[PDB]
RNA sequence: GGCCGCUCCAGAAGAGGGCCCCCUUGCCCGUUAUCGGGGGCUAGGCUCGAUGUCGGCC
């Protein structure tokens, strides 16, 4: 049996000062075996913790692991700007070698509700044979949002899309677009298209619409 | 000092073949054991294969047992990945890492090096050049404020596009989300951005994409 | 009924072996390689034995 390796949470918000954990469990008993991971967005991991405890060679002395049975933690004593990243634990008691998930450990910043925008599909595509009609939310936090999708107050499933970016660069918020497509011939058969949208920062629902 | 290059890597159909080379410097392959691990897009890591060149020894994932076979050559200090019979699960950024040798160790530990990863895609989608539509300016804005418009980059093969507006000229408010890949195989993207509604109608604003794979050019005004 | 034997078949048969928990490898050990001691379960499943309800021979 392959031993896994769960994480939790699978991500967590902090600000620079903070103590952070992170946690995984093994399926069994790895004794010691246990090393962390750091890795930023496109980039390689890199080695920080083995033995479950021990700091390898140039991570800084902040980085602290420690054992519970078989769970193994992970602990930032002082949170530093660069360790936002994801963290990931490896267990190398028996092969094959496994790893979990991955903590992905984002800034915490103040509560944004998102700017809605609402946009039809162009006459170009239209012309194609399909209608995309994106649904845009600007500038949030935190990224748990909803768009629901209601077609003369029918609400879709299966046929639409989110995409969403990582936390900006300056204030740290997210954005997402969500795009349902349909076919020409769904488009025309229809009259109200709306985007209903549900996030922390909006007290009750934001709904935009156009008709054609 | 230590370095991992990789490469090799790449698009390739369901069944075809494939090389991955990670080409190591300033240790030596007799002191390691050297390894390939995967991480599918958007998941986690994955451990494909290691060798230990001192001593030939090899191992192997269950998934790819009897299709992939990892080997080291020493003279040019470097280790191969070769792929065969490629699915569409096996599309992946794959690393090659190193575990140093230590003659009071017992047994390996940790993977300590890890090298910048080559992408591999597994696809039947032949490359295409994308379509450009406008995202209009609402009809319908709110008179004073801001608004939101934004071009659409609809069915392309393979990533990556590039989009930038106004050739550059703006890049305050630009959001550009990341790709999707579509139920049809075929990558799609927006790229919106916020400008006053003032300037809607004496500021024109056209974005500009580029397909480098494909070596497409576009540029889309967006207008009421 | 004697003598031999284990290629086969028994499970009527030990000991390997295996699984889990602890000890940051902790008597000596350790394949470029994850051990040892301790605690707890595993039997006919693999190897090796033993045995006969097995096989051979006079």
């Amino acid at each position: 049996s392959d031993i896994q390796m769960t994480q939790s949470p699978s991500s967590l918000s902090a600000s620079v000062g903070d103590r952070v954990t992170i946690t995984c469990r093994a399926s069994q008993s790895v004794y010691y075996s246990v090393a962390w991971y750091q890795q930023k967005p496109g980039k390689a991991p890199k080695l920080l913790i083995y033995s479950a405890s021990y700091l390898y060679s140039g991570v800084p002395s902040r980085f602290s692991g420690s054992r519970s049975g078989t769970d193994f933690t992970l602990t930032i004593s002082s949170l530093q700007p660069e360790d936002f990243a994801t963290y990931y634990c490896q267990q190398y008691r028996r092969r094959p070698i496994t790893f979990g998930q991955g903590t992905k450990v984002e800034i915490k910043r103040t509560v944004a509700a998102p700017s809605v925008f609402i946009f039809p599909p162009s006459d170009e595509q239209l012309k194609s044979g399909t209608a995309s009609v994106v649904c845009l939310l600007n500038n949030f936090y935190p990224r748990e949002a909803k768009v629901q999708w209601k077609v003369d107050n029918a609400l879709q499933s299966g046929n639409s899309q989110e995409s969403v970016t990582e936390q900006d660069s300056k204030d740290s918020t997210y954005s997402l677009s969500s795009t349902l497509t349909l076919s020409k011939a769904d488009y025309e058969k229809h009259k109200v298209y709306a985007c209903e949208v549900t996030h922390q920062g909006l007290s009750s629902p934001v709904t935009k619409s156009f008709n054609r | 000092e230590v370095q991992l290059v990789e490469s090799g890597g790449g698009l390739v159909q369901p069944g075809g073949s494939l090389r991955l080379s990670c080409a190591a410097s300033g240790f030596s392959l007799s002191s390691s054991s050297m390894h390939w691990v995967r991480q599918a897009p958007g998941k986690g890591l994955e451990w494909v294969a290691s060798i230990s060149p001192y001593s030939g020894s090899t191992s192997y994932a269950d998934s790819v047992k009897g299709r992939f076979t990892i080997s080291a050559d020493t003279s040019k200090n470097t280790a191969y990945l070769q792929m065969n019979s490629l699915r569409a699960e096996d599309t992946a950024v794959y690393y090659c890492a190193r575990t140093k040798y230590h003659y009071k160790n017992y047994y390996w530990w940790a993977l300590d090096y890890w090298g910048q990863g080559t992408l591999v895609t597994v696809s039947s989608a032949s490359t295409k050049g994308p379509s450009v539509f406008p995202l209009a300016p609402s009809s319908k804005s709110t008179s004073g404020g801001t608004a939101a418009l934004g071009c659409l980059v609809k069915d392309y093969f393979p990533e990556p596009v590039t989009v930038s507006w106004n050739s550059g000229a703006l890049t305050s408010g630009v959001h550009t989300f990341p790709a999707v890949l579509q139920s049809s195989g075929l990558y799609s993207l927006s790229s919106v951005v916020t400008v006053p509604s003032s300037s809607l109608g004496t500021q024109t604003y056209i974005c500009n994409v580029n397909h480098k794979p494909s070596n497409t050019k576009v540029d889309k005004k967006v207008e009421p």
